[PDB]
């Protein structure tokens, strides 16, 4: 859930760190902007990672 | 940068882009060979771009450096971002010339209602998202110490300060953090957070600079 149902977070830090998303409503993982800090855990260095969890 | 202008061409010989798998954090060059960015920046494995204006053409100027040491402040908390601030060691001095300078060190503390510089290739959206090639600036005041914890109560911590607007529209943003506040000439100010970008009564807060005067110079002289 943590991991995989929750929607993408940027956080408040404003770095432009791209990270990895799964969006349930397409079905794939997905590059988003993270801020750096905070955040959850739908949050991946990669798209292999991000599948292989999701 | 929300709410800015292009910044003039040849007006911030200071400004560095810090580039790892994509253009990620900014910086400010402060003597030949040391930039001063956010500790939350931190990457071990980062390119520093001086010269910059647009950072998608080659205008002639470009001087891309690896970092050599990446120095994060020996009390930084990543949990309340108290003390975000990193120096950077180049792995070759920079070239300074017209478009590659450095930018002063404070000499005063920041004082309410003093006009700053802001700059950054953050994104210039607060609806969605549009990450400019050309450099953008914000033309923005200190705010008050009780105005900067009455909009982020209990996330104030001495390293922080505000700048930037209550009325929302004008801010920094992502890809902005470790990028200058640069207010009579000096350094005063590392981007560093906000919640959201440019929001009603959640100006932009920022590390301030003048508290680290000491450990800028001792760091440099110790790693030279
Ligand atoms: C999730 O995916 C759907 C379908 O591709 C897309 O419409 C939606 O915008 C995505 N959600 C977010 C928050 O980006
Ligand atoms: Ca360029």
């Amino acid at each position: 859930h943590d991991f995989c149902l929750v929607s993408k977070v940027v956080g408040r830090c404003r770095a432009s760190m791209p990270r990895w998303w799964y969006n349930v409503t397409d079905g794939s993982c997905q590059l988003f902007v993270y801020g750096g800090c905070d955040g959850n855990s739908n949050n991946y260095l990669t798209k292999e990672e991000c599948l292989k969890k999701c | 940068i929300v709410g800015g202008y292009t910044c003039e061409e040849n007006s911030l010989p200071y400004q560095v882009s810090l580039n790892s798998g994509s253009h990620f954090c900014g910086g400010s060059l402060i003597s030949e060979q040391w930039v001063v960015s956010a500790a939350h920046c931190y990457k071990t494995r980062i390119q520093v771009r001086l010269g910059e204006h647009n950072i998608k053409v080659l205008e002639g100027n470009e001087q891309f450096i690896n970092a050599a040491k990446i120095i994060r402040h020996p009390k930084y908390n990543r949990d309340t971002l108290d003390n975000d601030i990193m120096l950077i060691k180049l792995s070759s001095p920079a070239v300074i010339n017209a478009r590659v300078s450095t930018i002063s060190l404070p000499t005063a503390p920041p004082a309410a209602g003093t006009e700053c510089l802001i700059s950054g290739w953050g994104n210039t959206l607060s609806f969605g998202a549009d990450y400019p090639d050309e450099l953008k600036c914000l033309d923005a005041p200190v705010l008050t110490q009780a105005e900067c914890k009455a909009s982020y109560p209990g996330k104030i911590t001495n390293s922080m300060f505000c700048v930037g607007f209550l009325e929302g529209g004008k801010d920094s943003c992502q890809r902005d953090a470790g990028g200058p506040v640069v207010c009579n000439g000096q350094l005063q100010g590392v981007v560093s957070w906000g919640h959201g970008c440019a929001w009603k009564n959640r100006p932009g807060v920022y590390t301030k600079v003048y508290n680290y005067v000491d450990w800028i110079k001792d760091t440099i002289a110790a790693n030279s």
